RNA sequence: CGACUUUCUGGUCUGUAACUGACGCUGAUGUGCGAAAGCGUGGGGAUCAAACAGGAUUAGAUACCCUGGUAGUCCACGCCGUAAACGAUGAGUGCUAAGUGUUAGGGGGUUUCCCGCCCCUUAGUGCUGCAGCUAACGCAUUAAGCACUCCGCCUGGGGAGUA
RNA sequence: CGUAAAGCGCGCGUAGGCGGUUUUUUAAGUCUGAUGUGAAAGCCCACGGCUCAACCGUGGAGGGUCAUUGGAAACUGGAAAA
């Protein structure tokens, strides 16, 4: 939808430390949850324009940040991709 | 604004009504059934946009006629 | 001269729109109007006093415009006391760059005043006399009493810029040093000898005109 | 502004047109002619005017020409430096030249520069070919032209450390 | 995203010329301080004053104007801009306005006016003319 | 995009500033959406309305005019993929006089209580206008000004968007 | 590139182009010096000789997006750190 409760719950395990709120690992995780949610609703409703526009924008941003973490660090990319089971 | 006195909202807020207070239905509407728009009442834009849907719902209740000409 | 107690008469201006170029003169707006500062007013007025007196020292000549209402009765008094030519009404199109018409105007005046002696009125049909009398009346009225304008002037005084754009622009075309009262709603940089003072007040304009007349007079009575 | 008939002068006409005003019935025309005026020693000015006849029109243009005047910052019989004039798409471009070259430009602008007392100068008209706009652009370029003394006073330093 | 800070400073300078205000504000930089110092050393800048606050800048400069309120330069622009960077040898270095103007140029030993750069026989990447 | 209520769902701004520390902008090719009309598939058709019928005007009117009137306008899924699709103004960033409003906010003072008032800050949303700019008209912080990066495009008209 | 021909309808975005602030570092670009080379004839300059010129000769300069190598590190670029 999403909900602040489940968001705040899931970010605690993926945050790099307790006090942080950025750390795109957090962002990649919440974006992945968001894209699955919107994709389920978009399969529920085949025709619309805001949904697919949104999905494309968030996928683009997720890829941009995922590529950003590919140059800052090299293990983080791997641990996230095989933990979220994403970016084949 | 050159319309009537501003800040008519001094007697209502933050949200209203929707149907339980005829004390702000009949003031803001005419005698034939028509709505009084913002120009004569002097109220704000937001309160007008709420009272619009409010009468839409209240005429649904049969508490209020769509048009009262007889 | 200027002193702060004489600066206490000046208060407020007309407030319909204010040019952002002269915020520096503004002290602090209050009661819904803008007021002009007075500390710089004394210094500027003292200076303009000095320049006007210097103009008078060499035997100068200055013009007085009073086209605005509630100023004429003071403008004529101070100019006639001053001993220099004067205006309180219509500035006919061109009076500092159209010299070929001013000479003919004063020449027509010199012509048509004198025929009253040898017989002008009733000495002929009603048609011409009724025309010439109204001609003389309107000429002296809307031109003024000025009949001594002979040598092109080197400085001018004005009552208001906002009404008198066309003449202040004509003077800029003739690169003459300009001095005159400056409302807070007028172009500052069109005038080089500024006086940030009020103009609506009858007493304010009266005192400013009296002081300027005394300045021009003091400078003229000395060897020129 | 401040016309003077005290210096020497050289009248010079650029173009004449037969210009018409159409009314019901006939067709009214009034000749036009532009002129440039200078003493070819460092002072120049252009002029325009219109009348029903040639001599009266050109006299009007000349008498209006002295009223607009140009200081013509000049040095060594050449402009101090190179510039580009621009006025209403009538662009123009000038550049100094070694002595013995001479003014090379279009007819009107040649007359403008020959009559402002410049001997050797390089330039080429651009954009529009109508005499009036390029002549006015040329004069505009001369208005915003500066010399070594005109700048050395402004900047805190002096001449002989910055010089052409 | 700002593509070029030199373009910003020169636009600020010219836009200060068109309305005439003694003071202007602009995020500083080491190259910016150096070129401001050379601007003051030519004579175009009345005074220079760097300040520090979080984080960079902000360089405050005091303009200069003639007694009749006349702008000193008649134009000001850059040459080396992104995409098409430019360079200049020692002999090939251009004399804009000759002595009149100067040609700011960055060299292997530092940024200097056009003159010294041709005197020492060391060129560099030009940045902006001024005149 | 203007009927209401709910279910699900995408975006925007302000403040905050704790946080990630340049991760940004433009962006060929590629992909998708894309007015109305038009088409495939099945219904529905109360109105309105191409084609068409009658009459009237009209030298003549298959046009306007009046009365009907099918497809169509409607729905559901696909199809196509142009337009004066405009602000005839490409996107992103920074700077440059003002005043006046409007929409959703914020800070402060004035009031026993601001909800009554004012000032200040935002962002859009307008107008009048200075500098400047333009063939001129006009643009003017919602630049067609002052610059930078990137993309698209033009190099006379007809031929011709034709082969 | 408002109206004159010229901003596609717009959106998501690859390749590419471009790049906030500071420090250290590399020296690829850049700047700078040398070395070899850019045939000769030709262009230009200077001189000389055909009676002069044309012409020819002589010598010089000039000519690389050139290679090697000695230095500089502001800027572009590479690396590392804020």
């Amino acid at each position: 939808a999403i909900s602040q409760e489940r968001k705040n719950e899931i970010i605690k395990e993926y945050r790099v430390h307790e006090t942080d709120t950025g750390s795109p690992e957090v962002q990649i995780a919440v974006l992945t949850a968001e894209i699955n949610a919107v994709n389920e609703h978009l399969r529920t409703h085949k025709k619309d324009h805001h949904s697919r526009r949104g999905l494309l924008k968030m996928v683009g941003r997720r890829r941009h940040l995922l590529n950003y973490l590919r140059s800052k660090d090299i293990q983080r990319y791997r641990e996230l991709i095989k933990s979220l089971g994403i970016r084949r | 604004r050159r319309r009537k006195k501003v800040c008519y909202f001094t007697a209502n807020g933050i949200t209203h009504i929707d149907y339980k207070d005829t004390e702000l239905l009949k003031r803001f509407i005419s005698e034939r059934g028509k709505i009084l728009p913002r120009r004569v009442t002097g109220t704000s834009a937001k309160y007008q946009r709420m009272l619009t849907t409010a009468i839409k719902r209240s005429r649904h209740m049969a508490l209020l006629p769509y048009v009262k000409e007889e | 001269m200027k002193q702060l107690l004489e600066a206490g008469v000046h208060f407020g201006h007309q407030t319909r729109r204010w040019n952002p170029k002269m915020k520096k003169y503004i002290f602090t707006e209050r009661n819904g109007i803008y007021i002009i500062d007075l500390q710089k007013t004394v210094k500027k007025v003292d200076e303009a006093y000095n320049f006007l007196k210097q103009v008078s020292e060499d035997g100068g000549q200055v013009l007085f415009v009073g086209t605005k209402k509630q100023a004429q009765e003071s403008v004529k008094s101070e100019a006639e006391r001053a001993g220099q030519f004067y205006i309180n009404q219509r500035w006919l199109g061109g009076l500092l760059t159209n010299y070929k018409t001013i000479s003919k105007r004063i020449k027509r005046i010199s012509e048509i005043e004198k025929m009253e002696e040898d017989g002008l009125f009733e000495v002929l049909p009603k048609k011409e006399v009724v025309e010439l009398k109204k001609e003389y009346d309107r000429l002296i009225k809307f031109l003024g009493g000025i009949r001594d304008m002979k040598s092109m002037p080197q400085a001018l005084f004005v009552v208001d810029p906002r009404k008198e754009r066309n003449a202040i622009a004509e003077a800029r075309k003739l690169n003459i040093p300009i001095v005159g009262i400056v409302d807070t709603n007028c172009d500052p940089d069109e005038i080089d000898y500024v006086i940030p003072a009020n103009d609506d007040a009858i007493r304010a304009v009266k005192l400013l005109t009296a002081k300027m007349a005394d300045a021009i007079l003091e400078g003229q009575q000395g060897v020129s | 502004r401040r016309e003077e008939e005290t210096k020497e002068f050289e009248e010079r006409v650029v173009t004449i047109n037969r210009v018409a005003k159409v009314v019901k019935g006939g067709r009214r025309f009034r000749f036009t002619a532009l002129v440039v005026v200078g003493d070819k020693n460092g002072r120049v000015g252009f002029g325009t005017g219109k009348a029903q006849e040639v001599p009266e029109a050109i006299k009007k243009a000349v008498e209006a020409a002295k009223k607009d005047l140009v200081v013509v910052p000049r040095v060594e019989g050449t402009t101090p430096h190179t510039i580009t004039g621009r006025y209403g798409s009538g662009s123009v471009f000038m550049k100094p030249a070694a002595p013995g070259t001479g003014v090379i430009a279009g007819g009107p602008v040649r007359a403008v520069l020959e009559l402002a007392g410049i001997t050797d100068i390089l330039s080429k008209s651009l954009g529009s070919n109508t005499p009036i706009n390029m002549v006015r652009a040329t004069i505009d370029g001369l208005q915003n032209l500066k010399n070594a003394e005109d700048v050395a006073k402004l900047r805190g330093k002096t001449v002989e450390e910055l010089y052409n | 995203t700002m593509t070029d800070p030199i373009a910003d400073m020169l636009t600020r300078v010219r836009n200060a010329n068109m309305v005439r205000h003694e003071k202007l504000e602009l995020p500083a930089s080491n190259i910016k301080k150096e070129i401001a110092e050379i601007l003051k050393s030519e004579g175009f800048i009345k005074n220079v004053e760097y300040v520090e606050d979080d984080k960079q800048g902000v360089l405050r400069l005091f303009l200069k104007y003639g007694q009749n309120d006349e702008r000193v330069i008649t134009g000001l622009k850059r040459i080396s801009k992104p995409g098409l960077r430019v360079y200049a040898k020692a002999s090939e270095m251009p004399k804009v306005l000759n002595g009149l103007g100067i040609a700011l140029v960055s060299t292997s030993e530092g940024v200097i006016t056009d003159k010294e750069a041709r005197k020492r026989n060391v060129g560099g990447e030009i940045i902006a003319y001024v005149w």
